C-alpha cells in the first residue's frame, strides 16, 4: 500500500 | 488528492503532520511509518510500537475508518 517511509526530518 | 503537500514542503527543520505523525508530528522510527493509501492518515504504530510490529504495505491497506464506509 502507501507505506510512505518519510525521509528523516527534524529541527536537528 | 495527490500525495504532495500543497500546504507543506516537508522542510527538514520542520516536520509535517500529513507527511509525518498526525498524533504527535515528531521523528520516531520514520522508516516504520504506516499510512492508508486511500487517506494521508498514519498510525502511532511506530511511536507506540505495539505488538503489531507488522507492515500491511505488502498489499493495498485501508484505515479502519475507510472500511466504516
Ligand atoms: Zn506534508
Ligand atoms: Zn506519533
Ligand atoms: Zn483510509
Amino acid at each position: 500500500a502507501r507505506t510512505k517511509q518519510t525521509a528523516r526530518k527534524s529541527t536537528g | 488528492s495527490g500525495p504532495s503537500c500543497k500546504h507543506c514542503k516537508d522542510d527538514v527543520n520542520r516536520l509535517c503532520r500529513v507527511c509525518a505523525c498526525h498524533l504527535c508530528g515528531g521523528r520516531q522510527d520514520p522508516d516504520k511509518q504506516l499510512m492508508c493509501d486511500e487517506c494521508d492518515m498514519a498510525f502511532h504504530i511506530y511511536c507506540l510500537d505495539p505488538p503489531l510490529s507488522s507492515v500491511p504495505s505488502e498489499d493495498e491497506w485501508y484505515c479502519p475508518e475507510c472500511r466504516n464506509d
